[PDB]
């Protein structure tokens, strides 16, 4: 019933980890519009380092392609490809 | 015990 | 090599996702304390509701119990345990 330490320590050490992100937090100058889904998930570095001085930055970055809803007030429905930026690798380092 | 490395257990006891 | 709507869509919909959360946020009266992780990974409400009326907020909870290391001035290394909350169930609700 209680997590050990080297679990938790392990768990949430700098690593890339699936984060839910909203388009506008991304690309915030097309709030104009609206999308569905409104947010998508990508894998972005998270987690804490051994230390405050060090920051958990990606080593690795890539893009990806989803299939995104985007329509403007009384205007039609649009389905279409946007690229998002992803982390597949991440360490600790100064800041 | 590099402080740029996830740790194993003797560097947090000793 | 791009994800379809409805992947996005399921993946991205409000639901419990495995959050990295800084633990002072979760105990703000041991403000003056170094803890070892400094961050934990804990189940919490994520994602959107696909309507600016609606937002995604937890429905059930329980309590996790986890070792952490704890150091402050005029005292040395310690271990114990913390309890944190979990978001179990989240629903799309009217803000
Ligand atoms: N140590």
């Amino acid at each position: 019933e209680v997590v050990k330490f080297m679990d938790v320590y392990q768990r949430s050490y700098c690593h890339p980890i699936e984060t839910l992100v909203d388009i506008f937090q991304e690309y915030p100058d097309e709030i104009e519009y609206i999308f569905k889904p409104s947010c998508v998930p990508l894998m972005r570095c998270g987690g804490c380092c051994n230390d405050e001085g060090l920051e958990c930055v990606p080593t690795e970055e890539s893009n990806i392609t989803m299939q995104i809803m985007r329509i403007k007030p009384h205007q039609g429905q649009h389905i279409g490809e946007m690229s998002f930026l992803q982390h597949n690798k991440c360490e600790c380092r100064p800041k | 015990c590099d402080i740029h490395v996830l740790w194993e257990w003797d560097c947090f006891e000793k």
